[PDB]
């Protein structure tokens, strides 16, 4: 983002820079890390519905701004970091809308 | 004790869950319980009451609606006790 | 709802009925014990389907009594109550805690607890009238309500329902 | 054997039930499908049933308009059979109050258009003994189809089964 397009580069010592490459795009799948994500997804779907009971003007905010559309960058600022961080090259990213059929926040948790 | 506060916690659940669907009936001169399915196989031909097939009573309403909201802050208050016994079983989950 | 398939009965036949004219007899039987019938497997029996050409063609004589017994195989129309997808019905009759809809065949009643508390339920009404917009009990009274399940007895059909969503008692 | 529980919801997520699911075998030993049904199209089959068989009690003794053709079905009805069908009557009332189409050419055009698109029978039955003409707000009706269906294709149906039905 803050980076002058043409300035001078230059590496040093990286002959075995593509491990890095090859971990920079790579991913493993424990049984740990699969029971921890169904508590936290039980965990956020009982906060959703604890939400939706007390206040759910702030979902249906969520939810129509998610109809026009808008994305981390539009929704966030600087100060306020996103939570899941882009795993992807911005090169290759989706800036289109959010489907209907995880737009609601019970369905993205059902999803 | 893993395996004791999960069965309180689950009773307890399911205790709230069955004190939120609907209270059912009784027959009080046989002293048995009817379910809200039960009064409704039950009914008069009035469509308006029902009456017990053995006893013929009218059919009086179970009385745990009032008890819903009791349970649930009894799960809620017994929940906030048992919280350090949770926050100690989390950190040892921790350890090893 | 309704269904169509091919289905098989067992059926007796007295022996004073063994006359020189008893196919159509026995088609006539199986007329007024096949339509307007209830079950457990195949719910409400509607009317039967392929009157001619139909499948008997054999029968065995009971042992101990001359009774003849009968296989019938036939297509028809039944009725399947679901659970869990929406009906607009009409009710007819109401109680106190709740009115009784009869979405067609059967009565599926809704109790005091399934009706949303904020409905602007009325005691004070003939009959007892839950509504709040709209969904005002008449002799038409078209409710959207959702088989929460049809339970299945012996050959005596019940159902519950409920209107806690949105368009459910709302047409 | 072993109680076999297995439970299971009617659902259009191609969530059907054991005792009425798809792939039977007819007794002759052919495969025999399901055969679910619209609304319309069984206020139609009942009609083609009653005038079938009422021919056939014609040669026996030898050797669409809704409001005449309730009663006169009824009392067919009990030229023959006995009275106690009052829950029967209801439903062809049903039938009558909410098939989406009065008439048999709709019905028969839509299923002519359905032999060609090839959908699934049960999710299809039911949207055409549903009466509606609003694709999103059906699919806020059923989340089965909210889930299942896109509802540009679902109103891309719809609209061109819309202009066709009587309209209510």
């Amino acid at each position: 983002n803050e980076v002058s397009k043409d300035s001078i580069v230059i590496f040093d010592e990286a002959h075995n820079i593509d491990n890095v490459c090859i971990e920079s795009l790579s991913l493993d799948l424990t049984t740990d890390a699969l029971r921890r994500a169904t508590r936290g997804a039980n965990a956020l779907d009982e906060r959703i519905s604890e939400v939706r009971k007390v206040d759910s003007q702030k979902l249906q905010d969520e939810y129509e701004k998610l109809v026009q559309g808008l994305h981390s960058a539009d929704i966030l600022t600087d100060q306020e970091e996103p939570f899941v961080e882009t795993p992807v090259l911005p090169q290759d990213l989706l800036t289109e809308a959010i489907p209907g059929n995880i737009r609601r926040a019970e369905h993205f948790v059902s999803f | 004790i893993k395996w004791k506060v999960h069965q309180v916690v689950q009773r307890l659940k399911d205790d709230l869950d069955k004190n939120s669907e609907p209270n059912g009936y009784m027959c009080p001169i046989c002293l048995t319980k009817y379910t809200q399915l039960e009064a409704v196989q039950l009914l008069n031909f009035d469509r308006t009451e029902f009456l017990c097939s053995l006893c013929d009573e009218p059919l009086v309403e179970d009385d745990s609606g009032k008890k819903n909201k009791e349970k649930q802050d009894k799960l809620n208050r017994l929940m906030d006790q048992i919280q350090p016994i949770i926050d100690s079983l989390k950190k040892i989950d921790d350890s090893r | 709802m309704f269904f169509i398939k091919d289905l098989s009965l067992n059926i007796t036949l007295h022996p004073s009925f063994f006359g020189p004219r008893m196919k159509q007899y026995l088609k006539t039987k199986l007329l007024e014990e096949v339509e307007g019938s209830c079950t457990g497997k195949f719910g409400y029996i509607l009317c039967v389907l392929d009157y001619d050409n139909i499948d008997i063609q054999r029968g065995r004589i009971l042992p101990t009594d001359g009774s003849a017994e009968f296989n019938v195989k036939y297509r028809a129309v039944v009725f399947k109550p679901f659970k869990g997808e929406v009906v607009d019905g009409t009710v007819v009759s109401c109680s106190q805690h709740g009115f009784e809809v009869q979405v067609g065949p059967m009565k599926v009643f809704v109790t005091k607890h399934l009706m949303p508390q904020d409905l602007t339920f009325n005691a004070g009404s003939n009959p007892p009238s839950y509504q709040s917009s709209e969904d005002v009990i008449t002799i038409k009274s078209r409710i959207r309500v959702k088989i929460e399940g049809c339970i299945s007895q012996v050959s005596s059909i019940h159902a519950i329902g409920s209107i806690k969503e949105d368009y459910l008692g709302a047409i | 054997r072993l109680k076999k529980v297995e439970e299971e919801e009617n659902a259009a997520t191609l969530q059907l039930g054991q005792e009425f699911q798809l792939k039977q075998i007819n007794h002759q030993g052919e495969e025999e499908e399901l055969i679910a049904l619209n609304l319309s199209e069984a206020r139609l089959v009942i009609k083609e049933a009653l005038v079938e068989r009422r021919r056939a009690f014609k040669r026996s003794q030898k050797k669409e308009t809704r409001e005449k053709e309730l009663e006169s079905i009824d009392v067919l009805l009990e030229q023959t059979t006995g009275g106690n069908n009052k829950d029967l009557k209801n439903t062809m009332q049903y039938l009558t109050n909410f098939s989406r189409f009065r008439d048999q050419e709709t019905v028969g055009a839509v299923i002519q258009l359905l032999k060609s698109t090839g959908l699934h029978p049960f999710e299809v039955a039911q949207l055409g003994s549903l009466a509606c003409d609003t694709a999103d707000e059906a699919k806020t009706l059923i989340p089965s189809l909210n889930n299942k269906i896109s509802d540009d294709e679902l109103e891309r149906i719809l609209k061109e089964l819309s202009n066709l039905e009587t309209l209510y």
